[PDB]
C-alpha cells in the first residue's frame, strides 16, 4: 500500500512508499517551497501522511493548518468519525499518516509543515 | 553535534559598546537560527535576540545579532550599555532532536577601576597532615571585574584534580572575592618541591606557591 | 498575559525521585513545544528536555535520557518534569519554557525551581590554623561541615579589622568548607595571641582554634 502524502526524507525507506517526495535539503532559507496532495475519489480506502526528517509542524495529523499559522484537529477539519491515526520511525526520520476510509461531507484542504534547519517544506492535502 | 563557544567575560564602560561571540565548532552557524538569552543575577533568562538577529518585544534596539558565515560565528551586540545591562549572556542554536547552549558571558557594565585581585595561598597545616589529610588553601580577594580563572601546579605540572573552586561573589567594597582547594594526600604533598596557584584576572595572571618546608 | 508559573522542588537523596510542575496560562496551551532547561549553581544553561504541542515528538540528551520524563496535561494546562536516579550532577535550578519551534527559541521562561540531590546529613566542621609565613595573613581552615551556615570570629570579636570569612565551596562528596583569613601587623606575630572562633549551630559545634607562627 501507498501512502498519498510527501517525502522529504532522502532515505531510501522501504517501510514506506509515498506518491511524492521532495528532498528538503534544497529550498532557500527562512523560504518555503509546496508538496501538494490531492485526492478525489467516491469513497476512499487510502493512508496519508508524510517523511519529515526534520521538525513536523503542528502534530500531525491528529493538528493540521488551515506562511499558516491556524491550528485545527483534523476531526473537526474532515469532519468524519473514524480516523485512524499511525506513526513510524526510521532514525530521525519521523512519519506520521492517518488513514481514512467512507465517503467525506465536504471537500476539505489543509497543510502539515516539515521543517529542516531554515528550511520548512508545506504540504497541502485536498480531499473531495 | 557541535558546540557553541563564547568569551569568559567582557566589559565596558556605561554609553559605550560591546560585542559578544558565539562561535559554531563544526557545521555552519549559518544553517540554523542563533538565539540570545539576558539573565541578570538571579533572574531567569530572557530573550534578546532570535532568529539571528530579530529583537523580541521588550528589547531596544542598542540590542543586535549578526551573523559571521566565514569566522563560523555568531554575535551580539550591546550599545549605549547602562547598568541593567550588566548580565551573563547565552547564545543557543538547534539541530534537529538536540539543544545546545553556549558557555556564557559576563558582561561587567564597569562601575569603578579595574582591579587586580590579592592571592594568598597557605599550604597544609601540621594539624591536618597529622589527621593523614592535606588541604592546599588560596584566598582570591578584592578583583574587579567579578571573573577569574584558577589552575594548580604541582611543581610545574598541571593538577587537574582534586580542586574546587568557587564562583566570586560580590564584597563590600562592590569587588569580588573567591576561593579555590586543593586536595592532596600527605605522601603528594611532601613528594613534591612545590604547589603552585595561578589565578588569571583580565588577561593578567598571578601566582603565589608554597613548598612543604619546616622553615 | 502568558505565564509559567514552577512548582515546588526540594532535596532528594541520590537515587530518589521528584516531580516538578509549570502551570501555563494566557496562551493556547495545546499550540506550542515546551521545553526544561537547568543551570547547576555558578555554571551554564543545559537544555533538560523537549515536549511537542500535543506530544507527537518528544527530545532528550543523553545526560537524563532513561531517568527523566517530559509529560503535559493540556486539561490542567501543566508541564512536568518527572525525575528518577536522581545523581547529584542533577543538582540545577530548573527552568521551565514555551518554545516557538518555527523559530527554533525559548520565548518566554519560568521563575525556575531549586533541586539538590545530596546524601549529605548533619555534621560539625573540623578546625584547621593557618599558620602564618610588613604585614602577615594568618587564618584557620573549616572543613566539611554539613549544613550551611558556618560563622567565624576572632579573639571572641575582639578582633574585626582585617577579617575576611570567605564563601564556602560546595564539594562533590555534599559538604562544605570555607576558610577565614585575617590580615595582621607582623610586629605583633609574637606578642598578640590569634584565637578564631568557629560556631556550627546545626551541630551544636562552637571551636577554639589559636594560630600561632611556625616554630622556624
Amino acid at each position: 500500500k501507498v501512502i498519498h502524502g510527501c517525502n522529504f526524507s532522502s532515505n531510501v525507506s522501504s517501510k514506506h512508499t509515498f506518491t511524492d517526495s521532495l528532498d528538503i535539503s534544497l529550498v532557500d532559507d527562512s523560504a518555503h517551497i509546496s508538496c501538494n496532495v490531492h485526492l478525489s475519489e467516491p469513497k476512499y480506502n487510502h493512508l496519508v501522511g508524510l517523511n519529515c526528517p526534520g521538525d513536523i509542524i503542528p502534530d500531525c495529523f491528529f493538528q493540521v493548518y488551515q506562511e499558516p499559522s491556524n491550528i485545527v484537529y483534523l476531526d473537526s477539519q474532515i469532519n468524519i468519525g473514524d480516523i485512524e491515526y499511525y506513526e513510524d520511525a526510521e532514525g530521525d526520520d519521523k512519519i506520521k499518516l492517518f488513514g481514512i476510509v467512507g465517503s467525506i461531507p465536504k471537500t476539505t484542504s489543509f497543510t502539515c509543515i516539515c521543517k529542516k534547519d531554515k528550511k520548512s517544506a508545506y504540504m497541502t492535502v485536498t480531499i473531495d | 553535534n557541535f558546540m557553541l563557544t563564547q568569551p569568559h567575560s567582557v566589559s565596558e564602560s556605561p554609553g559605550k559598546t560591546v560585542t559578544i561571540s558565539c562561535t559554531r565548532s563544526t557545521g555552519n552557524i549559518g544553517s540554523n537560527y542563533v538565539s540570545w538569552y539576558q539573565q541578570r543575577p538571579g533572574s531567569s533568562p530572557t530573550t534578546v535576540i532570535y532568529r539571528d538577529d530579530q529583537r523580541p518585544s521588550g528589547v531596544p534596539d542598542r540590542f543586535s545579532g549578526s551573523i559571521d558565515r566565514s569566522s563560523n560565528s555568531a554575535s551580539l551586540t550591546i550599545s549605549g550599555l547602562k547598568t541593567e545591562d550588566e548580565a551573563d549572556y547565552y547564545c543557543h542554536s538547534y539541530s534537529t532532536g538536540m539543544y545546545i547552549f553556549g558557555g556564557g558571558t559576563k558582561l561587567t557594565v564597569l562601575g569603578q577601576p579595574k582591579a587586580a585581585p590579592s592571592v594568598t595561598l597557605f599550604p597544609p597545616s601540621s594539624e591536618e597532615l597529622q589527621a593523614n589529610k592535606a588541604t592546599l588553601v588560596c584566598l582570591i580577594s578584592d578583583f574587579y571585574p567579578g571573573a577569574v580563572t584558577v589552575a594548580w601546579k604541582a611543581d610545574s605540572s598541571p593538577v587537574k584534580a582534586g580542586v574546587e573552586t568557587t564562583t566570586p561573589s560580590k564584597q563590600s567594597n562592590n569587588k569580588y572575592a573567591a576561593s579555590s582547594y586543593l586536595s592532596l594526600t600527605p605522601e603528594q604533598w611532601k613528594s613534591h618541591r612545590s604547589y603552585s596557584c595561578q589565578v588569571t584576572h583580565e588577561g593578567s595572571t598571578v601566582e603565589k606557591t608554597v613548598a612543604p618546608t619546616e622553615c | 498575559e502568558v505565564q509559567l508559573v514552577q512548582s515546588g522542588g526540594g532535596l532528594v537523596q541520590p537515587g530518589g525521585s521528584l516531580r516538578l510542575s509549570c502551570a501555563a496560562s494566557g496562551f493556547t496551551f495545546n499550540n506550542y513545544w515546551m521545553s526544561w532547561v537547568r543551570q547547576a549553581p555558578g555554571k551554564g544553561l543545559e537544555w533538560v528536555s523537549s515536549i511537542s504541542n500535543i506530544g507527537g515528538t518528544i527530545y532528550y540528551p543523553d545526560s537524563v535520557k532513561g531517568r527523566f520524563t517530559i509529560s503535559r496535561d493540556n486539561s490542567k494546562n501543566t508541564l512536568y518534569l518527572q525525575m528518577n536516579s536522581l545523581r547529584a550532577e542533577d543538582t540545577a535550578v530548573y527552568y521551565c519554557t514555551r518554545d516557538l519551534r518555527m523559530s527554533d527559541y525559548f520565548d518566554y521562561w519560568g521563575q525556575g525551581t531549586m533541586v539538590t540531590v545530596s546524601s549529605a546529613s548533619t555534621k560539625g566542621p573540623s578546625v584547621f590554623p593557618l599558620a602564618p609565613s610588613g604585614t602577615a595573613a594568618l587564618g584557620c581552615l573549616v572543613k566539611d561541615y554539613f549544613p550551611e551556615p558556618v560563622t567565624v570570629s576572632w579573639n571572641s570579636g575582639a578582633l574585626t579589622s582585617g577579617v575576611h570569612t570567605f564563601p564556602a565551596v560546595l564539594q562533590s562528596s555534599g559538604l562544605y568548607s570555607l576558610s577565614s583569613v585575617v590580615t595582621v601587623p607582623s610586629s605583633s606575630l609574637g606578642t598578640q595571641t590569634y584565637i578564631c572562633n568557629v560556631n556550627h549551630k546545626p551541630s551544636n559545634t562552637k571551636v577554639d582554634k589559636k594560630v600561632e607562627p611556625k616554630s622556624c
